[PDB]
């Protein structure tokens, strides 16, 4: 099941009304204007998520109470939100990088965790589009692919030493081998310069 | 909600120490974990030390023994004892605090920061 | 004293184009160079283009022939002309004033700066 | 040579020392509290800077006139600092130094000599990190080099497959290569090379 928002100028009313109907929540409540679209489809929780992310902003929080109820009270530009899978890595790694992104961002961004491994992100189409960058070069950069190259005379563990002292490569000292991790080019270069010491 | 307010930086020798405070205020109930890390300028920010609400606590390795992070839930506050400072340690050192949702995600409050500097 | 305000930042995809403003104020006659760089988070503030108050004008490897830096002094401003833009340009541009004191002395008078996203 | 060590000490009488120390008529409009300590000795130029960047910091500017007349309109303590700078210009560390000043807040200034120091006035531990950083880009920019000659193997070769994944260029006239670092580095680099040979 998953949900959309796209809206212009929206009333905040009108807007939290429209919600609490999608989710089944009865809503008490307030002034103000809503604007964001979802670039992807979200689920409920995210949906949700957004929802408190749009009353947060407007300087809004919500109160959860007795039989499925929500009480609303007082606490490039382009508002979209986006939810991003991440696939290699644990996504509390990039915490601090992406806090670090948003100290230069300005206001009104924000990155939510999922426990399923996906940041949601909420704010300003060009700050998202900076977040989306990062998130998908370290998830990428987790997933190198890996080789291993025996050496017939020489130490594994200098060889490991010896290049990663000039510079990924770490040495098996059971089968006297190394295990060099990145892409065709890379591994390429440390293949020759590895046979190149036997 | 929650909003939160470090002290305690200011210029140290190196083999020095501080003691980094940090209140929180507002949603405390939502709050699971508390960290501090830390940014030199043209460096990325990383993490130096963690306390869960369970207490469980993590440290980074270039940290692990000088520094100790510790709780009093009366105040509502973290610390940072930073002994024996070397100059690798000087930055903005920022409390964080990773808050459950109502939706059941998280998200990460943090102050403006303190600056620890450490000379030779 | 000089004080300078940047503009025209925003987001483009790549190949696109920008261009960069800054509106220097106060004492125009002390400027003697001005040039414009950039930061990203985690990395080294760069230099990327300066125009000497003789209009002498010099530019990064990475930068020089897709940016063009320029001048309209009736208006004391400077511009940049960015065209076909790589996500590797993604930063904060700030417009910088390099002024002489009467001490014959020079000092660095920069802005808050404009955000620059390409995406691909 | 120059000193200047005030705690407290009233605008007008700042201003009144300084002149009669740079032998300038001041004339003024002005209130304000001074303090500064110099952790070295500055020259005429570098006081008379000094004396700039206080005024501004307190909201006053000098406009310099007829006959040399000039007109007025721990680690918190504001201090002074020169620093000499030896392999490497000045001007090449200003970008870096406005990224410090920028996380540092306000209050603090870098100015650059014509002889190739950088001055400091601000607070200590701002100070302290401006040094910091300058004196370890100077350091870097002394790296001694070695001409290393090669009986086997050929000089452009080993330069372009070690310089893929790392500075080391070639000399095919004599075999040799050039590399650009310090003994740790160097001495790695040397054995690496033999046995490459
Ligand atoms: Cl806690
Ligand atoms: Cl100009």
């Amino acid at each position: 099941a998953t949900f959309t928002a796209n809206f212009k100028d929206t009333d905040l009313k009108s807007f939290i009304e429209t919600v609490g109907a999608n989710l089944n929540k009865t809503i008490i409540m307030v002034q103000g204007a809503v604007s964001i679209r979802t670039m992807t489809p979200l689920n409920e929780r995210q949906y949700y998520q957004l929802f408190l992310n749009l009353l947060e902003a407007q300087g809004y929080a919500v109160v959860p109470m007795e039989n499925d109820v929500l009480k609303v009270v007082k606490s490039g530009d382009e508002m979209v939100t986006k939810v991003v899978p991440v696939r290699n890595v644990s996504v509390r790694e990039l915490a601090p990088i992406l806090r670090q992104m948003i100290d230069s961002a300005g206001s009104g961004n924000v990155v939510n965790y999922d426990p399923s491994n996906v940041i949601m992100l909420t704010g300003r189409a060009s700050v998202v589009e900076r977040l989306t960058e990062v998130i998908q070069r370290v998830d990428h950069a987790g997933n190198r692919t890996e080789e291993v190259i025996p050496l017939d005379n020489a130490s594994a563990s200098e060889i490991a030493r010896v290049l990663e002292s000039l510079t990924q490569i770490v040495a098996d000292e059971r089968t006297n081998s190394v295990i060099v991790s990145g892409d065709p080019a890379t591994r390429d270069k440390m293949r020759r310069l590895i046979r190149r010491l036997d | 909600q929650v909003q939160l307010q470090e002290s305690g930086g200011g210029l140290v020798q190196a083999g020095g120490s501080l003691r980094l405070s940090c209140a929180a205020s507002g949603s405390i109930f939502s709050i699971n974990s508390m960290d501090w890390d830390r940014q030199a300028p043209g460096k990325q920010r990383e993490l130096v030390a963690t306390i869960t609400s369970g207490g469980s606590t993590n440290y980074a390795d270039s940290v692990k023994g000088r520094f100790t992070i510790s709780r009093d839930n009366a105040k509502n506050t973290v610390y940072l004892q930073m002994n024996s400072l070397k100059p690798e340690d000087t930055a903005v050192y920022y409390c964080n605090a990773n808050v459950k949702t109502w939706a059941g995600m998280t998200r990460d409050y943090w102050g403006q920061g303190t600056q620890v500097t450490v000379s030779s």
